């Protein structure tokens, strides 16, 4: 480390981001086939 | 109803219930929002325990530096009459509550100030962050550096005739290095002259083009004359290991200003991990709107 | 309009002569009026057409959608925002635009709601109006001694008329001469049966008199002549039409409801703004700045998304309604039959089928019961004795009736039958247990007949013998009991001839007395096979001497008849009965026939005794009887105009069981008003227009779709198109369960306030920074949240609903303070804590420790400032540390997604466990999921900073608010424990509720 230490500065958002939307369509399906499971 | 809820005498009620009934409401909520209290106290704690004390957990919102000044300007304007006295009074008493903290008088003794290099030199590292050494030592920053704007000679330090100064500063951030640009062909105009490795560089500008002509000479004061920031006051070690800690100072002199006309002055830092950004007018550079109407 | 003048009981000059009514209105009676005097006198008061009702444009609708109690709640709150919203831009430079949007938003609430509800009750009169069919109809009026047929709008008063069995009476005529005429006074009178018109004079009353022809009455046999007497709106049912226009809507208890609840909501809302004006005025702020605190935190603290979650839950349950045939012209309707408590019938048309049919039969010295049953659901009587045979040849050869031609698709019952109410029912009886009547007749040629005289009070009819080996003839003859025993020596006993002795004469008179008192119209049929010796095949027996033994004949059986009661009537009356409704008969019909039909459906409780019953029992007079000990009572009408109030209070105050009979519409309204006074509500179930003055002022109407009319099923609040009785049961349960589902709503939709308006009052106190956004609390009050709050509808019942007394109305209320205690104190203060949690987490991860940062908000709030000291000695500027506080907004609606969690499933049931009830409810499980869906997407999204400014979290920030959720449910768990073990204690009386 020392004067190079520029990676204690940098945060991967933009990981977080696909992943915290890849959950987020995952929670949306599982809904929708609670909501249908029944109906057919 | 509205007299007898509020007091009657056969059943002795008052508001609706009889004496010990508001005492058990009253009990009741005085326990549970004790509970309530004390189990919030307890989740903070914990909380408290799991943070440090000499460094913060996330330091990515403060990753590139900003850029601030001594004036305080409400609409980062400076605007003042070279006649009336009582126009850049809220100037003067900013500048100097800044200034007032590198007065020699604080700066004494071995501890905790320590004579650095009269020229710009390189970083210097007082170890680790820990405890294990005592408080740490920082450079001192004389005020007599700064030459024609240090309120120990001309105490308005400037604007009481038309030639005002604006005292630029580095935003401090703990353990951050900085880093100047290489003397490669690739370098803006301006810094190519005076490539001192060691010096950050801090140049200003007109926003516009037309501008440019009406705004006089820009005479920057800093350590060992260079217009920029000496990298061995760097790097920050924090309030609890570097207290009574002094940070760069540039003075800016914008001599031979038009009269009687709003100039946009546009000053800028360059370096590698100086980043800007166009929703921050703040980060790594800075605005400023003189205006000496007289 | 003078409505005392139409509150009076109708008045008449039926008590006259031909003569005097000549020279009082001015006709010929053998020659009628003149043309020019019958257009004199048209042009002079106008057509005999009744009044149209006061039309209503559709922006006056949906103008009126737009207010009420809870919309204007909203108006107000919006009109606050907009004027906070100009103070701020007088007195200051850089307003934020949080009011401005705020109130954009509660106008665009509004008016979608408006919009919703409008469309729903358009719907409903669409369908209403697909009812309506009139087809003109023309009268028959003798002028200057000549027969025409004009337009019924073009009859005036004076003119001959004439009417035919199977036309409809134009005016209110003065019969003048008739021949056997027969009229149905079943819509304005309530009299099942049809009543003879006779030119004399009989009753004082003019509607029990048979010398006058009501408006919308129709003769069904015979032929009569009358002078128009009154025409047009000036009618009897004319005024009944203008009475019913003429009153009041009312103000249904659903109403009164959310009115208290907008009106707890307000106190509330103006402490807190007055209270933490003066205590912002005591810490130095200025006036400017207090007048802005007050008017945000009194709009905090209103609900925004209450709305059209009430509004959805109605509607889900009016859309069950719809499916079982149900149909509701309003929205709040549906909760009134829930809390009723007291519900008034009707009889002819609503409790029975106003359809005479064939009831019980004697035969063998033996009583037999037939199906009386609309869909035929019922019990044979023995089809295998020869008597049967005997009897079925004897009702469908003597009768002349035959079902009107093109009937061969509908069933057997409800065919159209083309002469008197007595030959129809037993030809439907014949035809439905014996096969086609007209091959049973075609199958036997009628020789001669005899028809029926007033006098010989008996019909008769020879024909011939369809048996293949006996040419003889058969003679049948049927009338009544009495005059046909005393022409009879025989009995076919199981098939057998047997001798008439004593014995089967008193059996006779039993079963005569027997049927009787059933209220039943018994007749008798018996037969006689002429010997073909005396009477040869070729010899005609002319009608004109005694061709026939009028005595010496065979009685087979005697046959009544009634109108019985629809199918699910007493099954319905047991039910509401047992739900503690009670029901109290009002009908205009004789009593003898309204207490029969009230101990067959179930409003007089077999065992039950009147006073008439006991001085009857015991043999002695009425007046001796303690009225104390009779729990039913039949009140007369007659008796009823000369009842005071008090009366009529101690009637319904001392009798459980109580049946008006005789009464006018005026007089079912005063039985209305009467219920009312005490304090119960009401529902009145009718058909015809006597029941329109009933159903108006009444808290709910249920009108009759098929058998209803016109102008009842106009003035009703609700309509059964199916003439189903059971819906009165389920409309009760509905609106039981819908309300127990509002309260839960309210209270999840109420617990969310606290985490979302303690933020702003600690940072006024105590000049922290801003903890919670304005678009983050919009995205929780009308985002998230929605779906939950409309889920929590479909939940089903706890306990059985339809055993619970009915709910108290002065004391039990939709929102008291055991809901305010939950929501507002113990739950959303759980919630608050959490969410500042996370606030105090992120912003102890970043650099601030919670030391630093009371007393920063002057300094983290400047625009100038763009060297902000921390904990640790960062500089931190303006933009950095504001991108901190909107990442604070964010995660403090996550944590409160996060607490409503369990805020939603501690809300699912009231007293019950979860462990007990089930997680059965699938929209509350996609309400989870989806809530959860929308906050992860609205952070994640990118471009959200910079349109909504919600930056990212951090996968370890979100589980901040986990044991706050985990710790609400276990107190609530905990909570809905004691009041199980311990009914009626300290957690009862406190938090139930
Ligand atoms: C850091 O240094 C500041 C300056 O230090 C001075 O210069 C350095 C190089 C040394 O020589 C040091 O010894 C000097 O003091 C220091 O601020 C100074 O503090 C003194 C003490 O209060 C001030 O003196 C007072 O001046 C006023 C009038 O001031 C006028 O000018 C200033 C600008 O300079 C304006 O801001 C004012 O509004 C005025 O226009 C006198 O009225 C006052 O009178 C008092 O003393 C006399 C006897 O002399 C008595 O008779 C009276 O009753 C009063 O008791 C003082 O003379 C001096 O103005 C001030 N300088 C500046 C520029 O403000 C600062 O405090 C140091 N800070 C730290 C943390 O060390
Ligand atoms: C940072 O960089 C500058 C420029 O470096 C030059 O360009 C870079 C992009 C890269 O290509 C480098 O390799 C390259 O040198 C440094 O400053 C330069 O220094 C030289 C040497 O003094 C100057 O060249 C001089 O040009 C004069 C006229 O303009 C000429 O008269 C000078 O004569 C000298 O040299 C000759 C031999 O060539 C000798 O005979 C003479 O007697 C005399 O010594 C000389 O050629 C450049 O002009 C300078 N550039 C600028 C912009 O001033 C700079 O020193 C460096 N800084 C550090 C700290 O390394
Ligand atoms: C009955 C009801 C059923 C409900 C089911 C709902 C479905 C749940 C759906 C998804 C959940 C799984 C999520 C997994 C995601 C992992 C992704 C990942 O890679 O994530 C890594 C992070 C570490 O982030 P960092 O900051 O360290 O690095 C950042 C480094 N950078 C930023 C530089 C890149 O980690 C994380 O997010 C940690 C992720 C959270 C861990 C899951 C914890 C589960 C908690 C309780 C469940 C226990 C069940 C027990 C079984 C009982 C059976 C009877
Ligand atoms: C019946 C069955 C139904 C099934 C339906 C399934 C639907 C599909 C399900 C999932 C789709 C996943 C799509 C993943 C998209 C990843 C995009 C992404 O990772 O973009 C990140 C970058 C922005 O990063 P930055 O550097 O600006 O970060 C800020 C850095 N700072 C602020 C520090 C400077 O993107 C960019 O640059 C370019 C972005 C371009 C625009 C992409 C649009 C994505 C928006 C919405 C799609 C997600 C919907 C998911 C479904 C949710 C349902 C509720
Ligand atoms: C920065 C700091 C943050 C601060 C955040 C504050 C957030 C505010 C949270 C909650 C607001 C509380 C406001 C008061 C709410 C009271 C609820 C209420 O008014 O509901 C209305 C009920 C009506 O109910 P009903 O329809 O069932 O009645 C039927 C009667 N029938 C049937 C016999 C006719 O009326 C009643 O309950 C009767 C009225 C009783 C009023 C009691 C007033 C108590 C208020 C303060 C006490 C403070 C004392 C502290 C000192 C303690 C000693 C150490
Ligand atoms: C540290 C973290 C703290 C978090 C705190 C917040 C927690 C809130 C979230 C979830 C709480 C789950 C609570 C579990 C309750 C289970 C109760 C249960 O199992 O009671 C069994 C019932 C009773 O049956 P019975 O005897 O009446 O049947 C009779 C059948 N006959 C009529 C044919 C005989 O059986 C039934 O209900 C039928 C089967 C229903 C199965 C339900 C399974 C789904 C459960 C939860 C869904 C997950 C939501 C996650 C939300 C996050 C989204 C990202
Ligand atoms: C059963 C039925 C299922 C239906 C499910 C439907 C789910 C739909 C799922 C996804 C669609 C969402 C909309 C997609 C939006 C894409 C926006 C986008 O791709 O933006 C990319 C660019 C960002 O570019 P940059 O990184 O260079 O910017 C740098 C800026 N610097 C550097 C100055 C800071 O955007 C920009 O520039 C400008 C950003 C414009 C902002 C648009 C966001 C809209 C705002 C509110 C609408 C959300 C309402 C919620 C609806 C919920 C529905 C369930
Ligand atoms: C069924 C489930 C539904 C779920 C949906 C969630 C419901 C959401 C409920 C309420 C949220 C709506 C609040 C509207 C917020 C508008 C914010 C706005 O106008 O901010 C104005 C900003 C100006 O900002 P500045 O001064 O910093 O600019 C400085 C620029 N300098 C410095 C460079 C010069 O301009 C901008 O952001 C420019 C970009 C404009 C972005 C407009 C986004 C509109 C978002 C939603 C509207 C449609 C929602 C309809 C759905 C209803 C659901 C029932
Ligand atoms: C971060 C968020 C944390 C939140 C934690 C909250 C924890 C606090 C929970 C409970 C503390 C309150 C205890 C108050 C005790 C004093 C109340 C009292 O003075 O009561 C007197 C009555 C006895 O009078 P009586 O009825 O015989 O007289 C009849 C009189 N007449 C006619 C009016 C009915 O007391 C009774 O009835 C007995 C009723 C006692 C109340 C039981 C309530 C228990 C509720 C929750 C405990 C579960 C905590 C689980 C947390 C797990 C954390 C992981
Ligand atoms: C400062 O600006 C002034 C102009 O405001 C410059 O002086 C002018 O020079 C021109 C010749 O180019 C003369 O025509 C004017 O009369 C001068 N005006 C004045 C007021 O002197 C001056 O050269 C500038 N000096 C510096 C150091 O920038
Ligand atoms: C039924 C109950 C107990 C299930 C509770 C599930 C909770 C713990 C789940 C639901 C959604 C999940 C989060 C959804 C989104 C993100 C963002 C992603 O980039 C990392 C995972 C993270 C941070 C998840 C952590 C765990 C989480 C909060
Ligand atoms: C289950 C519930 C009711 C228990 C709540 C216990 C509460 C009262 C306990 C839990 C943790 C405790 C705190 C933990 C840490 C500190 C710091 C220490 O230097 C002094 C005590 C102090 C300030 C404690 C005060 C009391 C406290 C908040
Ligand atoms: C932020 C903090 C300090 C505010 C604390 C406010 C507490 C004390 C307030 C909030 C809501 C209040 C309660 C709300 C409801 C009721 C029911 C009512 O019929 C009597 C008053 C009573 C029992 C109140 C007592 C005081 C109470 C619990
Ligand atoms: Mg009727
Ligand atoms: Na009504
Ligand atoms: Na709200």
């Amino acid at each position: 480390e020392g004067p190079d230490n520029d990676e204690r500065f940098t945060y991967d958002y933009y990981r977080l981001r696909v992943v915290g939307l890849i959950v987020a369509a995952v929670l949306c399906v599982i809904g929708i086939i609670i909501l249908l499971a029944g109906k057919c | 109803g509205w007299k007898k809820f509020l007091w009657d005498s056969e059943k002795k009620e008052f508001l609706g219930r009889t004496g010990s009934s508001w005492f058990k409401i009253f009990l009741f909520y005085l326990i549970f929002y004790g509970c309530l209290a004390g189990i919030f106290i307890g989740t903070i704690q914990v909380l408290l325990l799991t943070l440090s004390d000499f460094e913060p957990k996330y330091q990515d919102r403060v990753a590139p530096p900003g850029l601030s000044h001594a004036p305080y300007a409400i609409k980062t304007e400076i605007s003042f009459s070279i006649s009336n006295p009582k126009s850049y009074e809220s100037f003067v008493k900013s500048m100097h509550k800044l200034m007032d903290l590198y007065n020699e008088s604080s700066q004494a003794g071995n501890s905790p100030f320590e004579d650095c290099s009269d020229t710009p030199a390189d970083y210097i590292k007082r170890g680790d962050l820990d405890d294990s050494q005592g408080q740490k030592k920082a450079c001192r920053f004389s005020r007599m550096w700064l030459k024609n704007c240090s309120g120990l000679d001309d105490t308005t330090y400037g604007y009481a005739e038309g030639k005002p100064c604006v005292v630029a500063k580095l935003n401090r951030i703990i353990g951050f290095y900085p880093k100047p640009l290489k003397n490669t062909t690739d370098l803006p105009e301006e810094l190519q002259a005076n490539y001192n490795q060691y010096v950050l560089p801090l140049r200003c500008a007109a926003k516009r083009e037309e501008d440019r002509e009406k705004i006089g000479s820009i005479e920057y004061f800093g350590l060992g004359g260079y217009a920029g920031f000496p990298l061995q006051y760097y790097p920050y070690y924090g309030k609890r290991l570097q207290k009574k800690y002094l940070q760069p100072l540039l003075a800016i002199q914008f001599t031979n200003l038009t009269q009687n006309m709003e100039l946009r002055i546009e000053c800028k830092v360059y370096g590698e991990n100086i980043d800007y950004s166009e929703k921050d007018r703040f980060r790594g550079r800075f605005e400023v709107k003189i205006e000496v109407k007289s | 309009d003078l409505d005392e003048l139409k509150k009076e009981v109708s008045m008449d000059d039926h008590k006259l002569s031909l003569d005097e009514l000549h020279n009082k209105y001015g006709t010929d009676l053998t020659r009628g009026l003149t043309n020019a005097r019958a257009k004199e006198i048209l042009a002079r008061d106008g057509p005999n057409s009744l009044t149209p009702p006061p039309t209503t444009p559709e922006w006056i609708k949906f103008c009126r959608q737009l207010f009420g109690g809870f919309s204007i709640l909203l108006w107000i709150g919006a009109i606050l925002c907009f004027l906070a919203y100009g103070i701020q831009a007088a007195t200051e430079d850089e307003p934020a635009n949080d009011n401005l949007y705020l109130g954009v938003v509660l106008s665009t609430v509004v008016i979608v709601t408006g919009c919703f509800s409008y469309y729903q009750e358009a719907k409903s009169s669409r369908i209403m109006d697909s009812f309506k069919n009139m087809v003109p109809q023309q009268a028959l009026v003798i002028r200057d001694g000549e027969k025409s047929t004009i337009n019924a709008e073009f009859v005036v008063a004076g003119d001959l008329v004439e009417v035919k069995g199977g036309d409809r009476i134009p005016a209110d005529l003065r019969i003048i001469s008739a021949h056997g005429c027969k009229v149905d006074n079943s819509s304005l009178t309530g009299e099942s049966e049809p009543q003879t018109r006779s030119p004399e004079f009989s009753s004082e009353n003019p509607l029990e008199t048979r010398n006058i022809a009501f408006f919308s009455t129709n003769c069904v046999e015979g032929t009569a002549r009358g002078v128009v007497v009154y025409t047009g709106d000036r009618t009897v049912m004319g005024r009944i039409a203008t009475l019913a226009s003429g009153l009041e809507v009312g103000r249904t208890p659903i109403a009164i409801e959310i009115e208290h609840f907008i009106h707890i909501i307000t106190g509330v809302a103006v402490f807190l703004g007055v209270s933490f004006f003066i205590l912002s005025l005591i810490l130095g702020y200025s006036w400017l700045e207090a007048v802005i605190f007050l008017i945000g935190i009194i709009v905090a603290n209103v609900p925004e998304g209450l709305l059209a979650t009430v509004t959805v839950c109605l509607t889900l349950t009016a859309k069950r309604m719809a499916r079982k045939n149900c149909l509701v012209k309003n929205l709040e309707a549906v909760e009134t039959l829930g809390s009723t408590s007291t519900i008034c019938s009707d009889k002819t048309g609503t409790l029975t089928q106003n359809r005479m049919t064939v009831a019980h039969m004697w035969f063998d010295n033996q009583i037999h019961e037939a199906d009386t049953t609309e869909n035929q659901s019922g019990a044979a009587f023995d089809k295998t004795s020869a008597t049967w045979s005997a009897l079925s040849r004897i009702a469908a050869l003597c009768n002349r009736a035959v079902f009107q031609a093109g009937q061969d698709n509908v069933p057997i019952l409800k065919r159209s039958v083309a002469g008197d109410a007595s030959e129809s029912a037993l030809l439907k009886c014949i035809e439905l247990c014996c096969g086609s009547v007209q091959g049973m007749r075609d199958r036997n040629p009628k020789i001669v007949e005899i028809p029926f005289n007033s006098t010989n009070k008996y019909q008769l009819s020879i024909h011939e013998n369809e048996k293949s080996s006996e040419s003889r003839y058969l003679l049948v003859m049927k009338g009544a009991p009495e005059r046909i025993l005393d022409r009879c020596s025989t009995i076919l006993l199981n098939g057998a001839e047997e001798p008439l002795k004593e014995d089967m004469k008193e059996a006779f008179q039993n079963a005569y007395l027997e049927l009787g008192g059933l209220g039943e119209r018994v007749l008798g049929f018996c037969h006689f096979a002429l010997p073909e010796d005396k009477y040869n095949e070729g010899y005609p027996f002319d009608a004109d001497e005694p061709n026939f033994p009028t005595t010496d004949l065979c009685f087979v059986g005697l046959m009544a008849m009634i109108d019985p009661p629809r199918a699910a009537v007493p099954d319905a009356v047991g039910k509401c009965r047992s739900a503690g409704i009670k029901v109290i008969m009002v009908t205009g019909d004789h009593p003898i026939t309204a207490k029969a039909i009230a101990k067959g459906v179930g409003i007089i409780s077999e065992g039950n005794e009147t006073i008439e019953d006991i001085a009857a029992r015991l043999n002695i007079p009425i007046g001796q009887v303690n009225p104390r000990d009779a729990k039913a009572c039949v009140v007369h009408g007659s008796d009823l105009k000369d009842l005071s109030t008090e009366v009529l209070d101690d009637i319904l105050h001392y009798h459980t069981e109580i049946v008006f009979a005789r009464t006018s519409p005026q007089q079912k309204l005063i039985i209305v008003e009467g219920c009312q006074r005490q304090g119960a509500i009401v529902a009145v179930t009718g058909d015809g227009v006597n029941d329109s003055p009933a159903l108006k002022k009444a808290d709910i109407g249920v009108a009759m779709g098929i058998s209803g009319s016109d102008v009842s099923k106009q003035a009703a609040d609700m309509i059964l198109l199916d003439d189903n009785f059971a819906s009165i049961v389920t409309g009760v349960e509905e609106g039981r369960l819908i309300f127990d589902n509002l309260k839960k709503s309210i209270a999840y939709t109420l617990t969310s306030n606290i985490p979302e308006i303690t933020p702003f009052l600690v940072f006024i106190i105590g000049n922290v920074p801003l903890p919670l956004g304005t678009v983050t609390i919009l995205c929780i009050d009308l985002g998230t949240d929605m779906v939950p709050a409309i889920s929590l509808a479909y939940e089903q019942a706890e306990s059985d609903i339809m055993k619970r007394q009915p709910r108290n109305p002065k004391t039990d209320k939709l929102v008291n303070e055991r809901l305010i205690s939950m929501a507002y104190g113990q739950i959303g203060m759980i919630q608050a804590l959490g969410g500042f949690f996370s606030y105090f987490v992120i912003l102890a991860e970043n650099g601030f420790l919670p030391m630093d940062l009371i007393g920063k908000r002057v300094r983290w709030d400047d625009r100038w400032i763009s060297d902000v000291e921390d904990s640790f000695g960062q500089q931190w500027t303006y933009e950095q540390r504001k991108i901190v506080e909107f990442t604070c907004h964010t995660s403090f609606f996550i944590s409160i997604v996060v607490v409503q969690w369990a805020d939603l499933i501690i809300c699912k049931t009231r007293r019950n466990s979860i462990f007990q009830q089930g997680m059965k409810n699938k929209i509350l499980i996609f309400g989870l999921f989806e809530e959860t869906a929308l906050a992860a997407f609205l952070s994640y999204c990118p471009g959200t900073d910079v349109a909504l400014r919600m930056y990212p979290l951090k996968p370890s920030w979100w589980f901040c608010a986990f044991p706050y959720s985990l710790i609400i449910f276990l107190y609530d768990e905990m909570r809905r424990f004691i009041i199980r073990r311990s009914p009626g204690g300290w957690v009862e009386q406190e938090t139930y509720y």
